[PDB]
């Protein structure tokens, strides 16, 4: 179930073989939409089953009229979800323009549905969304494991973790206000909060281990554009009093250049920005010697990504490890012929020979609340919670 | 070809054991059991007799004409095993 | 797209004192690894094995000290062997009276190599015994030929509790499976 | 309220001349008195414990020499064994080879890792018998298993005019009194 | 047929010998018309045999009157045509300045047959010269073989290598711009080039803290080489030249410019084109007079006055060592010994039997040529002999 170079490897070897690849350089992790339904999240597959199943009208005219998607994937459940999206704004837009009245109001359902699909499965906790200290919660056990084993890992004088991720839920966020870690991504300000993209080369000393890095690839919840040519971040709170609750109990949909997810409204030059900023960030941080990449979460369905993570292995230092639920069918499939992009693209990574691509099997065993479990812990790291107590007992004094 | 054996080598010829290629020893803690060890050899090495007295359960050293050089092995486990134990006193005194 | 060596360098010769070689370390080394196309492998610890590139040889090496001196650090290290290139592979010969130059460039060796130095001849390896594996790394596998063995002098010791018995019982076992017709007593 | 370790340092290590490890000391209080959740600790003499940190494993040394060279100190020690977890406790190793590397802080021994090191493996616990506590820090029990003990010989020595009489009466009585069925011609 | 000094040696001292000789201070390879046979080229005695039956009117009228080449030489193929195009160039010139209206008409009619003849033997490719990518060929091999050896054999801090060659082909930049090394030949500039003869003492460095170069001499010019109106001289690329001149000298038949082309060695009486020319020379006898130098020959016919005479005044120095391949020591000795042959066999003989332990002779015929040569070198044990970044490169071509 476990490969490396064509042959099989077993459960001792890898385990000893992980804890080689955290202690290099620079070590970084991407995680995509699979990594979130262990705590409320939705697959891609999901949310276009419900919205075929809830707007059945306006499908026929998706697929006939207009010619935005097919025939096969829609029966077939394989339909990219953003693309639509961007292709629907630009839509809108290039109508709103030409002064088509007729265009303006068939869009605007369109879209106002599909961004009460996308943004109703976002919400990893529902009605209590707006409500403080999310993070002491049991559904984000596995991210704070997970960030304290990044963290405590590193030798001083090193760099710190870097993590990109192509989702646009506060999971992360909540994980890390919880362990008293800060995250740089970008924004800085409370009062007016906006984008300076040079934040990304800063950190922080002591004057007598608090800092990581998160990159997002298609927006945030809480990023928007105000009538002046800037973007703007706000807390949750503020988020759903403004914009959020009018998008799920109502139907409201007015301004096409406000919202900055997911990867819509980029013929902006001034949306743009953002997203080939991250991009360029990403591509440059694997083009360093002495590099380590963990996968997971992620289904192999865009075609950049997959250029740039194959393109990068030339260098004789990068190494990567994959993990991939459904395995054994992908390779059943490919060898009668067919089968789609991403298994093709997987089977082809799987069989070369070479020692620095690492694929990981199995039904349960490749989920993400497996890929914690072997990154290991130090030996001096203090286990034991003994601190909860003495604040229930100041509790309890009055 | 013969095999010469001392775990005491102090008491014997020093040309027993310059005139000999092969050899194979565990665990040995005596100070005054390589005497002969130290003076037969040629001069190039003495620094690999140290830890020779500290080897953990199952590792061994060996050298001699059929290595090329001294090499430190760890023996894999025979199947099936030898004898399983001795005798178990705990049974003869339950009568208690 | 012109590279001359496929694995990095880790440090450089500046002085020789007989058989004591002094090797300065560089900055790029910060996690005590170093990763190929085949691994990663460490250099940091007293009593591994180095090697040294110098043309048509390669020096071997084992380390004996090392300490502090800007932080500098220095190594020091002893010549055991060099390897040859023949016909299309690579063997190991055993003399040490071959010394490397002022400014060679300082390399770890990978199992590749670990592999030629504990090896015997290919065409023995129908009729050897496997024994175990290394120690330091447990990733070599170690054979001995039969016919050697009983034609120089061979010795076993050993204390008591640590497998003599055992490594008795192995040997015995191999020599019938392979040569049941003998005579030993 | 994150914090990466509740022990504090004393230490590092610069330099490892072979078997043995150089260590310079912090500045005042630091470098001979710590505290903890537990209690407090000290490295104050030659004939002490002393750990280095390594990562996944924890090395286990012994303190040789102290001298100066504000003035300036440092240590001599040599290496024991290591320590690391298993399943969701620690187990001790006597092997003595492994070394940390250079700038490894160091930290002294708690009574919690002063108990592993002491202890039986996990199984003859309930066949266990107590017999007395260390000396240096009398805080750790000691225990043996009984078919360890009375299956081959056993020897008592002493000294004329210094309580062998005595000594062989105290431990004959605290050992052999629940089960009498050895013999003693 | 290995000879040291007089005496036979075998294979194995032979090749620790070569392998002692490619460590010193300095290294250079001189090359010949003889070592680009194995790509699509020809000799000098071959050229002579396809003109001569071409065209067999102007020989009649070429030995009578003007008395250029003799009978004899005629008959047996041991003319010299880069020297007699010299001569060409002169009588054309002296004709034209003097106004004699007839000679310059009749030597205008010789020189164009000549550099028909002389050209369409080097395009070395045919018509797929003014493509780009011509190095992913397998006829270019093992030029690419000697190149990586020769440069891997440097320790830090020594000098690099240095080709001379009297080709004027393009073999060896096709070659290298395949690689990624990048040749000195003494000309900068992208629109328009020019010859600085200063440039030669240039190298390369990283700023960060790559150094991956070597310097190519061209005794005899180059077909990419011209003279514009002004007294400047230019390179232009392959494609450049053959949409400019090249194609209308191997098509047309009534086509010649003049005091244009810089091949081989035609217009030296100008005081603007013989300038380059004695530059190179002057290089290589500075080069060649160096404490430590080693030098290789091949594909050289030891057929020149001037090279010969350079080589043996260069051995009154106890430092000095030279390798010579000629596969035709048995032919040369039996034609000595009786009363002597041709001038190259006595110089190559003369050289054979000296009792010098720097002096080394190859031959056997197949066994001395240039594809047997480039084995006889050394090869680095860590060198990358393997090929990982095909399938990568392919893998990546597949996608989308
Ligand atoms: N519990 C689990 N743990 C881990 N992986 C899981 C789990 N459950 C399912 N999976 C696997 O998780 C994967 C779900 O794949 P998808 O959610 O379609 O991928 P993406 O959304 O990250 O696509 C990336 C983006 O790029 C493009 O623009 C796309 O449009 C996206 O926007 C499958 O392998 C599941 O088996
Ligand atoms: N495959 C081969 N490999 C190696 N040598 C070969 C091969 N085939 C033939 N040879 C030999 O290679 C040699 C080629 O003979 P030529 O081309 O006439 O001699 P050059 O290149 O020196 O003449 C050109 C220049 O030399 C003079 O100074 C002129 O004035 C020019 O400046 C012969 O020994 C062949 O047998
Ligand atoms: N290769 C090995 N690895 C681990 N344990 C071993 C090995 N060989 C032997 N033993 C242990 O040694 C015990 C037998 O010891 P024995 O060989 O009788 O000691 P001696 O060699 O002193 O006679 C067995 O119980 C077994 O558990
Ligand atoms: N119950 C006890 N408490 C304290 N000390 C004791 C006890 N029993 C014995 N000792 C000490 O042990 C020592 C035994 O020495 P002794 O028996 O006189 O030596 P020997 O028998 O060789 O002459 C005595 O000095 C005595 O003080
Ligand atoms: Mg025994
Ligand atoms: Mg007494």
């Amino acid at each position: 179930s476990i490969y490396q170079g064509g042959n099989k490897l077993n459960e001792d070897d890898f385990r000893s073989h992980v804890y080689s690849l955290c202690q290099l350089d620079n070590v970084g992790v991407l995680l995509g939409a699979g990594a979130s339904v262990g705590c409320g999240g939705k697959t891609m597959k999901d949310v276009w089953k419900s919205f075929k199943q809830n707007y059945p009208e306006l499908l026929g005219a998706l697929i006939d009229k207009y010619l935005l998607v097919s025939q096969i994937d829609s029966d077939n459940n394989l339909v990219n979800v953003e693309l639509l999206i961007d292709e629907a704004t630009k839509f809108l837009s290039v109508a709103k323009t030409r002064r088509c009245e007729d265009e303006e109001e068939e869009f605007r359902k369109i879209l106002s549905s599909l961004y009460k699909e996308v943004t109703k499965a976002a919400l990893l906790t529902g009605e209590q969304f707006r409500e403080k200290n999310q993070g002491k919660k049991d559904a984000f056990k596995y991210h704070k494991e997970l960030i304290s084993k990044l963290i405590s890992n590193r030798q001083p004088g090193q760099s710190a973790p870097a993590i990109f991720t192509t989702n646009y839920d506060l999971a992360l966020e909540w994980a890390a206000e919880d362990l008293g870690i800060q995250l740089f991504n970008g924004f800085s300000g409370l009062h007016t909060r906006q984008f300076y993209p040079q934040n990304f080369d800063l950190a922080f000393r002591n004057v007598n281990h608090y800092h990581a890095y998160l990159y997002k690839l298609h927006g945030s919840l809480t990023w928007y554009q105000n009538d002046s040519l800037t973007v703007n971040e706000v807390s949750a709170s503020q988020a759903y009093d403004e914009y959020i609750n009018d998008i799920i109990n109502k139907d409201d949909f007015y301004r096409g250049q406000h919202l900055i997810y997911p990867g819509a409204n980029k013929y902006s030059h001034t949306i743009g920005f953002v997203y080939g900023e991250m991009f360029r960030r990403f591509g440059e941080f694997i083009s360093k010697p002495q590099t380590a990449l963990f996968i997971n979460g992620f289904g192999f369905g865009d075609y950049h990504i997959n250029r740039i993570i194959l393109g990068a292995l030339l260098n004789p230092s990068f190494h990567v490890v994959i993990y991939y639920p459904e395995l054994k069918e992908a390779i059943t499939k490919v060898s009668k012929g067919g089968g789609s992009e991403a298994e093709k693209a997987i089977v082809t990574l799987k069989n070369m020979a070479f020692n620095q691509v690492t694929v990981v099997g199995g039904g349960s065993k490749a989920y993400f609340n497996s890929f914690v479990e072997h990154l290991p812990y130090p030996v001096l790291f203090p286990r034991d919670n003994i601190v909860d107590e003495l604040v229930e007992a100041i509790a309890n004094l009055s | 070809s013969l095999i010469v054996s001392t775990q005491r080598p102090s008491e014997l010829s020093p040309t027993v054991l310059a005139m000999c290629s092969n050899w194979f020893s565990l665990r040995l803690t005596n100070e005054r059991d390589l005497q002969a060890l130290r003076y037969a050899m040629e001069s190039g090495n003495e620094q690999i007799l140290k830890q020779i007295s500290g080897l953990p359960r199952g590792d061994a050293v060996a050298f001699g004409s059929a290595f090329n050089l001294p090499v430190r092995i760890s023996i894999n486990q025979a199947r099936p095993g030898p004898k399983s134990s001795d005798a178990v006193f705990s049974e003869e005194w339950a009568n208690c | 797209l012109f590279k001359l060596t496929e694995i990095s360098a880790i440090g450089y010769v500046v002085g020789l004192e007989g058989e004591r070689i002094r090797i300065n370390l560089h900055e790029g080394l910060q996690g005590r690894l170093a990763s190929h196309r085949k691994g990663v492998s460490s250099v940091t610890q007293p009593g591994d094995l180095i090697g040294f590139d110098a043309g048509n040889i390669l020096v071997v090496a084992r380390v004996t000290d090392m300490a502090f001196v800007i932080p500098l650090r220095q190594i020091i290290a002893y010549a055991i062997g060099f390897v040859k290139r023949e016909l299309n592979g690579y063997v190991f010969i055993s003399e040490d009276w071959r010394l490397p130059a002022l400014g060679s460039s300082a390399v770890p060796l990978t199992s590749d190599f670990l592999n030629i130095i504990y090896s015997i001849d290919k065409e023995e390896l129908p009729k050897a015994v496997e024994l175990g594996v290394d120690s330091r790394t447990k990733t070599v596998k170690i054979f001995a030929s039969v016919d050697k063995l009983l034609s120089r002098h061979l010795a076993v010791l050993g204390s008591t509790g640590y497998g003599k018995s055992n490594f008795n019982a192995l040997l015995t076992r191999k020599v019938s499976e392979k040569y049941p017709n003998s005579r030993i007593v």
